[PDB]
RNA sequence: AGCCGGUAGCGGGCGUGGAUCCCUGGAUGUCCGAAUGGGGGAACCCGGCCGGCGGGAACGCCGGUCACCGCGCGCGCGGGGGGAACCUGGGGAACUGAAACAUCUCAGUACCCAGAGGAGAGGAAAGAGAAAUCGACUCCCUGAGUAGCGGCGAGCGA
RNA sequence: UGGUUCGUGGAGCCAUGGGGGAAUCUGGGCGGACCACCGCCUAAGGCUAAGUACUCCGGGUGACCGAUAGCGCACCAGUAC
RNA sequence: GUAGGGAAACCGAGUCCGAACAGGGCGCAGCGGCCGCAAAGUCCGCGGCCGUGGACCCGAAACCGGGCGAGCUAGCCCUGGCCAGGGUGAAGCUGGGGUGAGACCCAGUGGAGGCCCGAACCGGUGGGGGAUGCAAACCCCUCGGAUGAGCUGGGGCUAGGAGUGAAAAGCUAACCGAGCCCGGAGAUAGCUGGUUCUCCCCGAAAUGACUUUAGGGUCAGCCUCAGGCG
RNA sequence: CGUAGGGUUAGGCGGGACCUAAGGUGAAGCCGAAAGGCGUAGCCGAAGGGCAGCCGGUUAAUAUUCCGGCCCUUCCCGCAG
RNA sequence: UGGUGUUGGCUCUUGGUCGCGCCUGCGUAGGAUAGGUGGGAGCCUGUGAACCCCCGCCUCCGGGUGGGGGGGAGGCGCCGGUGAAAUACCACCCUGGCGCGGCUGGGGGCCUAACCCUCGGAUGGGGGGACAGCGCUUGGCGGGCAGUUUGACUGGGGCGGU
RNA sequence: GGGCCUGACUGCGAGGCCUGCAAGCCGAGCAGGGGCGAAAGCCGGGCCUAGUGAACCGGUGGUCCCGUGUGGAAGGGCCAU
RNA sequence: GCCCGGAUAGCUCAGGGUAGAGCAGGGGAUUGAAAAUCCCCGUGUCCUUGGUUCGAUUCCGAGUCCGGGCACCA
């Protein structure tokens, strides 16, 4: 899953600790780490279509953002779009951001 | 996710009503069928500005009618006929009640807002009902003479 | 006042009417190479359009123009590749040390990639931290192997 | 999860992959869990010389080498092979 | 450096443990006639040794990163080529026989097959030779397959914990139980080897305790030098 | 072998200005931290398809190439049907 | 593999806490169906009584009760008899039931519009369908793979012994 | 064998044994508050020599020593186990 | 160390107003018996100690023993 359109959100590295015994809080002599190595995060990438002029525009984003694009949607009502392609609605719809 | 209703819809609200719905059963259905818009506050004010003017427009369609009201029951249009001790030989319409009172106080007046279903044929004094605006009427009182 | 590179000789020339030679600007600059009309096993092969040359229409040569991508209202502008180290960012080992070994160490090092520029990063407090105080950031000394972190081991270290 | 001296520790701070999800100064973040009090500072937009680093390049200088040394190459060397 | 004691608050020539004025631990105090010399300490130089560094020099078998190889070899893909000559004689067909019709029988024809013999071609069984070779796998005699799961040219694809393998851990460019090159890198080596002028004095040990220790270490023992005591 | 001089002649032979095969590449499109990985058509890719020359003579050295005899292919333009 | 995001519409029937309703509560003595306690000689009835019918009902099968169609001056308490606890009316509540409202979670039936597949026709039709896939998080199986460990003494080492 | 009892003490410890270290062992006497004995005196477990495990990490009772601006708190320290 | 359990007749298991039931054991009926079957019969501090109630299997508390489960191990 690459990279939200909206957010720029991409895929972290991160760790993967394993842990054994009981915590200090607990009562126990506290934990162990019995193995640490890498791993991603991504982020929850999803596709969004919507129509703009009449034309389907999907987008790949971070659920995170989802309403963005529908905010996006609306600021395009005041521009200036039919004749334009699926792909030069989708440019001017992004420099709104 | 609070949006606008556009229709009256089942179980929902009357068009023009901000209610609350799960986002999915909003952007998935209700909005790609125009059923609502999403209640942003750009198209909120937009909503307080369509309640600002139909009310100051019916508001002005009641006060249209006022200044008339007045004038009406404050008159008699004298409508001299040619008539035999009670019974007209032609007979005065509406037409003619709306040409009469243009002619005496020059009042224009719609002769289908008129409750007159059937000419008048006899002589007499006649109130009748003007309803230009629903809920505001006027009672005309027109004196029928030979 | 000599000169036609190393480089002498053969055979011939130039210079006080200022050469050779040294500096700056300019002109020329085959083909390949980011290589960019298209193709290709780099330095080869094959085209479109405009103008020219030959007896020239076929054929060939000469000059000009024609890739992709981005950005602004078909026109412009910009991008590409390279550079000894150095710099920022995105990824990122192991031998080894712990006299075995896994947490830890080596080390965010080696290396891969992207980008930058004569530097780069950083930078004008949602800071520091106890001074009723200071007043951007960067770099050197010191603070200090301190405070602390640590199978509280080996070590790490403001 | 990462960063910091901080290896889960009483673990704050800065950064953020997931979920939930505010307010505009009588708003908000910080002073190492947390609460009070007392103070510090104004997040989610950008730019900014100089002092710093390096040495393909040019010059200056060595209690630096002197042809098995000094660069792999003093010489037609990243060559012959 | 000039003050230490205590985990600390803290006290201070003391302090900590303690109820203590108890007891104990760790601490506290120049030579000569104000002048001079010496000295705590500290600074710089020199020397011995220790710590961190590759740390006296040379040497692994290996581990890891980024690249380079399928012009050798293994499999597959696309497109071409090659297999003298001879021998055997399946099915089917035709005719004859047979029967109610058949099954089937005989003859002829026919030309099948990981069929047979044997060159080219592909192999490499036994023996001998070669063994600083003609050759880092050859030569001579003999022997297997030779229409097939056949052999072979040109164009291609698949690679390093990965390929490919009618399976031998075979093969992946003349050593593959994990290729090659460059890099981390002077890896690490408690092992083995090596360690360069002269003279003078002294002079060991191969035991004990503990040790994932036993051919390695830490302390003690035994040697040496300096200052002091006598 | 050393030094010098000379020698390779094509519309028809082979390859190109022709076609496609595996495969490679790749406007559309899809995917991946970056580098890059895929991908239909299309392009490239040959010892396969396609396409018009045979015999003799000559040089110290080239010959279906030069020469001789006899044949043939494509492109342009013109005339005729 | 649970939670959650992407992820929606309509029903069916549930359950767990919270507030309220109305009761269910029958060992033995006894009038009879006695929750636990306390208050209390008056609660009631035209602001519908002593009897007939539907039943919500729970019945311990003896009884409890409501709202309806019955109904046009009548009830039961103090008194008590035996009780550990007197009965009426009123209330604070326990063991329990459900009527209603709150968040809720659970299954089940359907739908289409997200998401997925397909359709020479693609702002559309068809099928799957809020499942699957994909994201963050939970626990588990896991030599397919990886890093490693697998002691010493010893009349050689192993085995044995220590 | 019996009576009374808890010294199977608290705070210390001259001086020794043993010994590479670290440990192991024996100990008179002073103070607090005690048991027994008329008293002298004895008693800091057991006739004696085996019946044992350094540190790290944590638990529990106490102490009120530290408490990251300050008052608390979180968490440590100390004594005991 | 923490949560969930149990104990009831000789073995097994059921349980605010009872002390239960089955199997083992006793005789009696039954056959050639080995039986099944039929019968009647016993066998309790319900672990112990406080407390609850009018009362105690229950309910509470607290200890004893034995079951399960959880986590831990310098
Ligand atoms: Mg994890
Ligand atoms: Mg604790
Ligand atoms: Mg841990
Ligand atoms: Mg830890
Ligand atoms: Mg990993
Ligand atoms: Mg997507
Ligand atoms: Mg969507
Ligand atoms: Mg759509
Ligand atoms: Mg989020
Ligand atoms: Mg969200
Ligand atoms: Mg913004
Ligand atoms: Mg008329
Ligand atoms: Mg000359
Ligand atoms: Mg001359
Ligand atoms: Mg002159
Ligand atoms: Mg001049
Ligand atoms: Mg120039
Ligand atoms: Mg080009
Ligand atoms: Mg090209
Ligand atoms: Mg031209
Ligand atoms: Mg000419
Ligand atoms: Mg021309
Ligand atoms: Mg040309
Ligand atoms: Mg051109
Ligand atoms: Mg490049
Ligand atoms: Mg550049
Ligand atoms: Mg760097
Ligand atoms: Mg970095
Ligand atoms: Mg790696
Ligand atoms: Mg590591
Ligand atoms: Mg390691
Ligand atoms: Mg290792
Ligand atoms: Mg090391
Ligand atoms: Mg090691
Ligand atoms: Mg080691
Ligand atoms: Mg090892
Ligand atoms: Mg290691
Ligand atoms: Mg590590
Ligand atoms: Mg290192
Ligand atoms: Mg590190
Ligand atoms: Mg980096
Ligand atoms: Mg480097
Ligand atoms: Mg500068
Ligand atoms: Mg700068
Ligand atoms: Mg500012
Ligand atoms: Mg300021
Ligand atoms: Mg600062
Ligand atoms: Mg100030
Ligand atoms: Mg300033
Ligand atoms: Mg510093
Ligand atoms: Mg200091
Ligand atoms: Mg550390
Ligand atoms: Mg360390
Ligand atoms: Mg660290
Ligand atoms: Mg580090
Ligand atoms: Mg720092
Ligand atoms: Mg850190
Ligand atoms: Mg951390
Ligand atoms: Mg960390
Ligand atoms: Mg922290
Ligand atoms: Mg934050
Ligand atoms: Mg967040
Ligand atoms: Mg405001
Ligand atoms: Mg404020
Ligand atoms: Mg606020
Ligand atoms: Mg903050
Ligand atoms: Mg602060
Ligand atoms: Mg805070
Ligand atoms: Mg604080
Ligand atoms: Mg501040
Ligand atoms: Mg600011
Ligand atoms: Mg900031
Ligand atoms: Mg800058
Ligand atoms: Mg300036
Ligand atoms: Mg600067
Ligand atoms: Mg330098
Ligand atoms: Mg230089
Ligand atoms: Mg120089
Ligand atoms: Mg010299
Ligand atoms: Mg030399
Ligand atoms: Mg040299
Ligand atoms: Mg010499
Ligand atoms: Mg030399
Ligand atoms: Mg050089
Ligand atoms: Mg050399
Ligand atoms: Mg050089
Ligand atoms: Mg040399
Ligand atoms: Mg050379
Ligand atoms: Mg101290
Ligand atoms: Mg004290
Ligand atoms: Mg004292
Ligand atoms: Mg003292
Ligand atoms: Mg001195
Ligand atoms: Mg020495
Ligand atoms: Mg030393
Ligand atoms: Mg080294
Ligand atoms: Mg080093
Ligand atoms: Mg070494
Ligand atoms: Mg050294
Ligand atoms: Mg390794
Ligand atoms: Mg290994
Ligand atoms: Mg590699
Ligand atoms: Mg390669
Ligand atoms: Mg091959
Ligand atoms: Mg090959
Ligand atoms: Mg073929
Ligand atoms: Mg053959
Ligand atoms: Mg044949
Ligand atoms: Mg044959
Ligand atoms: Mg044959
Ligand atoms: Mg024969
Ligand atoms: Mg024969
Ligand atoms: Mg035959
Ligand atoms: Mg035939
Ligand atoms: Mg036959
Ligand atoms: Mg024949
Ligand atoms: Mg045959
Ligand atoms: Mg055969
Ligand atoms: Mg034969
Ligand atoms: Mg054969
Ligand atoms: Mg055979
Ligand atoms: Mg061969
Ligand atoms: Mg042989
Ligand atoms: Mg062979
Ligand atoms: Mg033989
Ligand atoms: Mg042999
Ligand atoms: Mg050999
Ligand atoms: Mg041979
Ligand atoms: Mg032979
Ligand atoms: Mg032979
Ligand atoms: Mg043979
Ligand atoms: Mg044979
Ligand atoms: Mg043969
Ligand atoms: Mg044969
Ligand atoms: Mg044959
Ligand atoms: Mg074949
Ligand atoms: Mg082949
Ligand atoms: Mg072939
Ligand atoms: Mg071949
Ligand atoms: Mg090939
Ligand atoms: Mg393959
Ligand atoms: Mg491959
Ligand atoms: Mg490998
Ligand atoms: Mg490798
Ligand atoms: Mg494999
Ligand atoms: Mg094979
Ligand atoms: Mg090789
Ligand atoms: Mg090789
Ligand atoms: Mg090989
Ligand atoms: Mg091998
Ligand atoms: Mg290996
Ligand atoms: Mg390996
Ligand atoms: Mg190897
Ligand atoms: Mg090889
Ligand atoms: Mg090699
Ligand atoms: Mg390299
Ligand atoms: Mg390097
Ligand atoms: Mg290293
Ligand atoms: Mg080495
Ligand atoms: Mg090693
Ligand atoms: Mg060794
Ligand atoms: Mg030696
Ligand atoms: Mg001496
Ligand atoms: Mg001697
Ligand atoms: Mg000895
Ligand atoms: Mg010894
Ligand atoms: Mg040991
Ligand atoms: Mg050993
Ligand atoms: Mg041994
Ligand atoms: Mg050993
Ligand atoms: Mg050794
Ligand atoms: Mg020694
Ligand atoms: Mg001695
Ligand atoms: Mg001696
Ligand atoms: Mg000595
Ligand atoms: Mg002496
Ligand atoms: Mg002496
Ligand atoms: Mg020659
Ligand atoms: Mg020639
Ligand atoms: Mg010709
Ligand atoms: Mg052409
Ligand atoms: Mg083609
Ligand atoms: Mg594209
Ligand atoms: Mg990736
Ligand atoms: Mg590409
Ligand atoms: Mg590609
Ligand atoms: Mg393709
Ligand atoms: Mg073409
Ligand atoms: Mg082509
Ligand atoms: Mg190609
Ligand atoms: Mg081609
Ligand atoms: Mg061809
Ligand atoms: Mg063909
Ligand atoms: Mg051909
Ligand atoms: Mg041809
Ligand atoms: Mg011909
Ligand atoms: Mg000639
Ligand atoms: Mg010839
Ligand atoms: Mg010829
Ligand atoms: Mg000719
Ligand atoms: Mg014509
Ligand atoms: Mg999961
Ligand atoms: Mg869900
Ligand atoms: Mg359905
Ligand atoms: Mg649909
Ligand atoms: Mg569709
Ligand atoms: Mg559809
Ligand atoms: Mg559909
Ligand atoms: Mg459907
Ligand atoms: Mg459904
Ligand atoms: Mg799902
Ligand atoms: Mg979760
Ligand atoms: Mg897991
Ligand atoms: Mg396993
Ligand atoms: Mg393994
Ligand atoms: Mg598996
Ligand atoms: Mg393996
Ligand atoms: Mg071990
Ligand atoms: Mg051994
Ligand atoms: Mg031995
Ligand atoms: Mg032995
Ligand atoms: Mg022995
Ligand atoms: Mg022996
Ligand atoms: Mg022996
Ligand atoms: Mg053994
Ligand atoms: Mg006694
Ligand atoms: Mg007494
Ligand atoms: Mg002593
Ligand atoms: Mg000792
Ligand atoms: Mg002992
Ligand atoms: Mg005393
Ligand atoms: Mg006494
Ligand atoms: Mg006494
Ligand atoms: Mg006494
Ligand atoms: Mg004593
Ligand atoms: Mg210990
Ligand atoms: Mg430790
Ligand atoms: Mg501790
Ligand atoms: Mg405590
Ligand atoms: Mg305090
Ligand atoms: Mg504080
Ligand atoms: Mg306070
Ligand atoms: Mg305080
Ligand atoms: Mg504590
Ligand atoms: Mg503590
Ligand atoms: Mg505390």
């Amino acid at each position: 899953s690459k990279v939200c359109e909206i957010s720029g959100k991409r895929p972290i590295v991160a760790n993967s600790i394993q842990r054994r015994g009981k915590a200090k809080r607990e009562g126990g002599v506290g934990k162990k780490t019995t193995g640490i190595s890498k791993r991603r995060q991504y982020p929850n990438l999803q596709k969004v279509r919507v129509r703009v002029a009449g034309q389907e525009i999907t987008f790949r984003v971070a659920a995170s953002h989802i309403p963005k694009v529908y905010e996006l949607v609306e600021r395009a009502k005041g521009l200036k779009l039919e004749g334009l392609s699926p792909k030069e609605i989708k440019k001017e719809l992004l420099k709104l951001l | 996710m609070k949006v606008i209703l556009l229709e009256p819809l089942e179980n929902l609200g009357d068009v023009g009503q901000v209610v609350d719905v799960k986002p999915g059963y909003a952007r998935n259905y209700l909005l790609p069928r125009g059923l609502a818009v999403l209640a942003t506050e750009s198209n909120l004010k937009a909503l307080e500005a369509r309640i600002r003017a139909q009310a100051k427009r019916l508001a002005e369609r009641k006060a249209e009618a006022e200044r008339l009201k007045e004038i009406l029951e404050n008159l008699t249009l004298t409508i001299p006929v040619r008539a035999g001790e009670t019974k007209i030989y032609g007979s005065v319409t509406a037409k003619d009640i709306a040409e009469a009172l243009s002619r005496q106080h020059g009042v224009t007046i719609d002769p289908k807002r008129l409750a007159l279903e059937k000419p008048i044929k006899e002589l007499g004094e006649y109130v009748l009902t003007y309803k230009p605006h629903p809920e505001v009427p006027i009672q005309l009182k027109v004196s029928v003479v030979a």
